[PDB]
């Protein structure tokens, strides 16, 4: 152990009576201080622990306002087909929305180690399948932060950026919903449409919102935090890079990232792509609503204008136009509603299908994910699976 | 020191040998609602949550290993409970582990027990056979402490029967006084479980641990207390448990009948509904005064072999008025 | 959850009691004045939410109504130490001041005049307890205030929580001492009638008893009013022990009085207490033993209550819980039963099981016992039927000559006629035979 | 970019109460009262841009337009230590210095008079702003200028910002104190419509459940005005922390709303908040239980909110999101929303996926909490509609009987007719059959005016 801390450091950073014990204690004493030296060169010379807090910042969504701010200036960018994203563009983005949000606080060493990778832009993919942070680890911090290690970082803060992005994305689907309820407010017809739009996106952006809070905080904050600690507590340079290994191990499966969490990713990501779809359709209803009041206020405005001027308000070709398009404003409002209505009962339904994976899967984070997804127990009315969780173990580790 | 014996004993004390009587009770108190449902629709970690959080709300906090103490609901009644433990120093051991769980539907509060771990070496103390003892005695007063909230319940709803007229309150009369039987009966079981089991129990186990010489003294001493408390609280004894534990299910039922009787003589066919549910109480606390009557005699008997003023003092305790006394001599 | 009591305050003597008995509940359970957790009550064993509610997440607020149809009381407690112990919103001040006139039924009509403000108190105290059990009394007989308003207040208690448990320590006022408050017997009368209504169990402190405790056991030679309300604050404390301080029995208010209370109408009970001390006798430790407190307690001069020797009754207790604490001898025991047997100094009922319940619980570090070792008991003695039956008699003289009703006249509730003072009479005297009964076998069939 | 929140601040109890909102805010992100970091604030993990814009790499300044019609309050900021943290041309005080008269008619009008400042902030603050989600109105309910110039401001908030997500903090006035406004009630009815119409998100502070909690909890005798008003701010401000304070979920206001708001009519929301302690408690630290916890939350005297018994209405959550400060585990907060739903403290929609999100945040380390677990619910509940309701019922009680009528009856918008209180009433009356829909399945045609015109039927 102590040459190969020693190694680490270079490449990284009663004899006459029981001889076989006379230099085993010694050896032991000698080994522990070098081990303790090459630990401490590595940190020194390497950064460890400001690397691992780059890499909670930013792989682990540790800086959450970065995230945050990241994926609402995303939102009308990553819905736009991938093939149309330039990398330099999307860096460009990721440096506004730090230099918009609490990111631009952190210190230049740590902001520079935090950047926007553009994952291979095919046609057809949205931002959330190719945005990723990364964390770069080198020199000895690549003795702990191991490419296996940077992978789980990258996955996890992928996944949060993609859930987040679909979120802002309902959120201001509901938002453009809501506000333009007061520009229909003289469209009565036309308000249910924009409601059932923002139904439909509030569903999926509750949906995508607490996966996210589970990724980023039950996984990747929290793994982030235990890896940082022992790092600080590792006593040989071989020890923090076994705890950081297992740190993040912890978190990829706990933000579905590992390998064996595999299917339960794949569970969540369908997720998030009917939450994705949910919004869209919610934008879509929501617009064309907000449309159709605009043109509804409008033509109100020109009557009562008209009225004022003495004129006839509206002309008899013209009333006859005006009340065609709010008739076909208000067959169309039962129509997105019903359209909007469909969407989040697919969303729901998939949904309640990851929250009850999740709630089975044996990380925490998915769990907690289930109990988020379903906090007034909607989908643990449609998930069976988030019921038993709970009730179903604490019952038998009483019986000893 | 690097085990934490005594801080184990003493949580184990507060939690399993019930010596925080305030911890038990407001553990009680808390589990009641998920008792009342059947045994089987009960959930463990619901009882287990609240026994943790009366822990940590009363002086058992203040036990070092108390994080240590954990709580272990029953898969059988007292009576069952006290019977496999029973059979735990017995050849019979074997059969009752794989005894099924009782099919009675323990309430929660009759099935919560205290389970303690123990780390290394203390392990070689606080073994399987002692941590069952343990859960045993706890159980019992558990079911014990159920009753006696059964039978507050009941006591709550003829309340209200003190503004009826003493015409219009006559048949919840005898629906009082079953209600007032079985209250004394889980009452004196308690002080029984309180004074007898508890208290001496957690000051032999603190005096053994105290006196323990070596690593299997410790074990000696620890097994010396586990079997002190499970005697105490009448859970070495089959018959004395299983007479408490028919009293207690017939508190129980007078109980219910009793509060039903009260419920009908507040609302006032009702003051006919009041009188058979007072005689079904009086007929629950007649079963329940039999079995209470039989384990008094046998404590009389005892008393009486050995001289011993102590258990002549014990019995005065449970039967002040002498109500059991004569029944015990019936 | 702790059953949390709720503190009814009556009038300027009710409301002085039941201060003191809140005073003694704090410090019981180490609560300041103020409501805080004091440093010293670091023996989490206690239960305070019995006596205290919670009135936001940090202070704890005593469970306390204040209520009087003079502001003088009113104006008092929030001037006392106290103020901040109670709810606002739980002090009931008659905007008139003008009191009840010694009048019991002035007193009563106030409280439906403050009836409002009552039930709130109490409906806020239940929101802020856990685990209601009920309402506790504390209010003097022998005014008018007290006695009115205490019985509504026990009115409004009953209809709240109908079913609930309500203990009640009911302070009766003494049938052989002239009062001046000539409506006095008829205010004892309507405060056992609610007593005997409303709740499930009274411990009757009777004054004079309370004067006679404090000259015989605390050598004071003139009870002073304020030490006759603290000698009710501890009788108080005796009857509702089981409910303050949580054990393995007895956990519960209802299953505190289930044992005591055999049938709804034998609800009178008689306390007693030993040994009895003055709070400044606190000097001498006195090395009480068990046969000391056990004959004291059963001795009508150091009882909470005030029974005649009558020679011809064997009066008796229908139930007794001893709590007791600290260091006891089997042998003591022995010879103090012995000893109890020989004089016959307590009968207990014969139609019920009745036991004395032992809990066993560390003290409050808080609570400064005089005693080595300390017991309460709370029981249910027939001799409590002695005082109800005087205060019944008593009542229907006054009522026979009309005597003091020109003060209750003033009130609507008395102004054509004085039918409630009769009807509280009866009441009272049927709760007296019902007590009378339950230390007899025949006690199944009273009230019939 | 982060989702900016403009905070218009709207007469003078409005504009006092806002101004003490972006002291705290301030506060909790350690922002100066003259909008500088201190040198101290290291700790750039606050997300100061949610409520805050930059004006500087270093100067930090309230998105926040100050409006009122009497001149007392507004000097009264720009002579408090805060002066140098608002916009002084954001700052519109009335030459006349008479107010509205406590006259919701006036305070409109005072509203259209300062139209232009206001909304030039308003503009100004969205373009600092990358991704704008939207505005914050801070006003009285109990006043007249406040109430009329908060509607006023919703009202162009929304014109403006037609996809922006709309949060309000709307204060319900003190129901157990006698207000010297009698014309409060038409001010209330005005509030809550443009808070129903115009916002994405109202939560409702009824002052009510305050003064409630001063006389039981504080043992004040009389709890004043502006206590049951600091206590409707805190409980805003609760509502709003997992806006203002970024995390793992609803880091951005428009996340925040949209989890909270189901239908863009049903977007009246009731809060709930556990402990509640008032500042001046700290002594006595209180062993509470997580059972006595629990009680007292469901414990009306300790709930910052004072729902009205709504009798026509099964109200039910359309949604809700929980905004969590200090320590918090997501899924801690995620198991508690759960227990709620056990309890069936809240009922969802049956036709969605509906729940109560929990963002998990880091504390401030420069604010002391006075409890040691603190916990804010925003919900979307019917039963909120019932303050509402009263309060517009109120209003047209006093419009028809013409009382305190002669303050409004010098604004324009009153000289000629009270059209503006029964278009505040009818848009209330939308509401609460919006926020009954939103009960129902048939949600997703809330707000439409067939099912106002069921609803009234």
């Amino acid at each position: 152990l102590i040459g190969k801390s020693i190694n680490f450091l270079h490449q990284v950073c009663d004899l006459f009576t029981d001889l076989e014990n006379a230099f085993q204690g010694k050896i032991d004493a000698a080994y522990f201080e070098t081990s303790k030296y090459l630990l401490d060169v590595l940190n020194k010379k390497y950064s460890l622990l400001d690397h691992m807090q780059a890499m909670r910042r930013y792989l682990l969504l540790g800086q959450g306002d970065f995230i945050r701010h990241l994926m609402d200036l995303l939102k009308p960018e990553l819905v736009r087909p991938a093939t149309t994203l330039y990398q330099h563009n999307l860096t460009g983005i990721l440096e506004t929305a730090v230099r918009a949000t609490n990111a631009q606080f952190d210190s230049p060493e740590i902001l520079r180690r935090l950047d926007v990778r553009l994952l291979e832009v095919s046609p057809g993919d949205t931002g959330w399948d190719v945005f990723s942070l990364d964390y770069h680890v080198d020199g000895p911090i690549a003795t702990v932060f191991t490419r296996e290690c940077m992978s789980h970082y990258l996955r996890v803060f992928n996944f949060l950026w993609r859930a987040k992005r679909m979120e802002y994305i309902l959120t201001d689907i509901r938002k453009g919903h809501m506000c333009n309820a007061k520009l229909l407010r003289n469209m009565p017809e036309f308000s249910g449409v924009l409601h059932q739009c923002h139904i439909l996106a509030s569903e999926m952006v509750h949906f995508i919102h607490q996966m996210q809070y589970y990724i980023t905080f039950e996984v990747l904050e929290c793994s982030w935090d235990e890896l940082w600690n022992k790092v600080q507590q590792a006593q040989d340079l071989d020890h923090i890079i076994a705890a950081h290994e297992v740190f993040l191990d912890t978190i990829i499966s706990r933000c579905l990232l590992d390998s064996d969490s595999r299917a339960l990713l794949n569970q969540l990501r369908a997720v998030f792509d009917q939450i994705i779809e949910l919004q869209n359709a919610q934008d879509a209803i929501y617009r064309a609503a907000l449309e159709e009041l605009q043109r509804r206020l409008q033509f109100e405005e020109k009557k009562k204008q008209r009225e004022i001027e003495g004129q006839w308000g509206v002309t008899a070709a013209e009333e006859e136009e005006e009340n065609k398009r709010i008739g076909e404003f208000k067959e169309s409002i039962p129509k997105m509603c019903s359209q909007l209505r469909i969407l989040t009962h697919f969303y729901q339904g998939i949904v309640q299908q990851f929250l009850v994976l999740l709630t089975t899967s044996s990380d925490e984070s998915l769990r907690f994910l289930s109990f988020r997804l379903d906090f007034n127990e909607h989908y643990k009315a449609r998930e069976p699976r988030l019921r038993v969780s709970l009730g179903t173990r604490g019952r038998r580790s009483s019986h000893t | 020191e690097e085990k934490e014996l005594v801080a184990h004993l003493r949580s184990i004390k507060r939690y399993f040998l019930m010596d925080q009587g305030d911890f038990f009770v407001h553990f009680m108190d808390l589990a009641e609602e998920e008792l009342r449902k059947p045994v089987e629709d009960i959930t463990p970690p619901r009882l287990e949550a609240l026994l943790e959080l009366a822990l940590r709300m009363s002086t058992a906090n203040t036990d070092p290993f108390k994080d240590d103490l954990k709580i272990d609901l029953m898969p059988h009644d007292l009576i069952t409970q006290l019977l496999r433990v029973l059979a735990i120093e017995t050849k019979q051991e074997k059969a009752m582990a794989h005894a099924d769980p009782t099919e009675l539907a323990l309430s929660g509060l009759e099935a919560f027990s205290f389970d303690y771990i123990v780390k290394w070496p203390l392990s070689l103390i606080i073994n399987r056979k002692a941590l069952t003892r343990y859960q045993m005695l706890f159980r019992h007063m558990f079911y014990c402490k159920h009753v006696e909230r059964q039978l507050c319940s009941v006591w709550i709803s003829n309340k209200t029967a003190k503004q009826h007229s003493l015409h219009s309150a006559q048949w919840f009369a005898g629906a009082f006084t079953l209600r007032q039987r079985m209250l004394n009966f889980v009452q004196n079981i308690q002080y029984y479980m309180m004074f007898e089991v508890m208290e001496p129990t957690w000051h032999i186990l603190e005096k053994n641990l105290k006196s323990a010489s070596n690593i299997d003294d410790v074990l000696g001493h620890h097994t010396g207390f586990l079997d002190t408390c499970l005697k105490d609280c009448m859970l070495t004894n089959p018959e004395l448990l299983k007479v408490f534990s028919k009293l207690m299910s017939v508190c129980v039922m007078f109980t219910n009948c009793m509060q039903k009787f009260t419920q009908s003589m507040k609302l006032d066919d009702t003051v006919q509904l009041v009188s058979g549910f007072e005689a079904t109480i009086n007929k629950f606390d007649k079963n329940f005064s039999a079995h209470l009557l039989d384990l008094l005699a046998r404590l009389s008997i005892y008393s009486t072999s050995d001289c011993e003023h102590g258990m002549a003092s014990v019995i005065s305790r449970l039967d002040f008025n002498g109500f059991y006394t004569e029944r015990l001599e019936r | 959850m702790p059953r949390e009591i709720i503190t009814l305050q009556l009038g300027q003597c009710g409301n002085q009691i039941g201060f003191e008995f809140w005073k003694q509940l704090c410090a019981e359970h180490g609560i300041s004045p103020e409501g805080i957790v004091e440093e010293f009550a670091t023996e989490g064993t206690d239960r305070k939410d019995v006596f205290f509610y919670q009135a936001d997440d940090e202070h704890y607020i005593p469970r306390a109504v204040l209520l009087d149809l003079e502001p003088r009381v009113i104006h008092s407690i929030l001037n006392s130490p106290y103020a901040k112990l109670y709810n606002p919103e739980n002090i009931y001040l008659s905007e008139h001041g003008g009191g009840a006139g010694n009048n019991w039924a002035s007193g009563f009509s106030q409280g439906e005049k403050i009836h409002e403000d009552i039930f709130d108190i109490i409906d806020r105290e239940a929101d802020g307890s856990d685990s209601l059990e009920g309402f506790v009394l504390c209010h003097s007989i022998a005014g008018g205030t007290g006695s009115g308003l205490g019985s509504y207040l026990l009115e409004r208690l009953n209809d709240r929580y109908p079913k609930k448990l309500v203990q009640t320590y009911s302070v009766f006022p003494n049938q052989d001492e002239m009062s001046d408050v000539v409506v006095q017997p008829y205010n004892s009368l309507l405060t056992l009638k609610r007593l005997t209504q409303n709740a499930d169990c009274v411990v009757v402190l009777d004054n004079t008893a309370l004067n006679r405790i404090a000259t015989d056991r605390l050598h004071i030679q003139n009870p002073s009013f304020s030490q006759i309300n603290q000698l009710v604050s501890t009788i108080m404390s005796a009857s509702t022990t089981t409910l303050r301080y949580p054990g393995y029995m007895n956990n519960d208010l209802i299953g505190l009085i289930a044992s005591l209370i055999p049938t709804p109408r034998l609800h009178f009970l008689m306390t007693g207490y030993t040994p009895l001390t003055t709070d400044q006798s606190v000097a001498s430790v006195r090395k009480t033993t068990v046969l000391d407190v056990m004959r004291r307690l059963l001795q009508p001069k150091n009882v909470m209550v005030s029974t005649g020797r009558d020679r011809q009754t064997n009066h008796c207790y229908i139930a007794i819980l001893n709590i007791i604490q600290g260091e006891v001898d089997p042998t003591q025991v022995h010879k103090s039963l012995q000893r109890i047997r020989e004089r016959k100094l307590a009968n207990f009922i014969p139609w019920g099981p009745a036991s004395i319940q032992v809990a066993l619980s560390r003290k409050s570090p808080y609570l400064p016992s005089a005693h080595r070792v300390s017991g309460l008991m709370m029981a249910n003695h027939t001799s409590i039927s002695s005082l109800f039956e005087r205060t019944c008699r008593q009542y229907d003289k006054l009522r026979k000559r009309e005597a003091f009703l020109e003060q209750f006249r003033k009130e609507d509730m008395f102004k054509d006629n004085f039918d409630e003072m009769d009807t509280s009479r009866e009441i009272v005297q049927q709760l007296i035979d019902e007590y009378h009964a339950a230390t007899r076998p025949d006690y199944i069939s009273w009230g019939t």
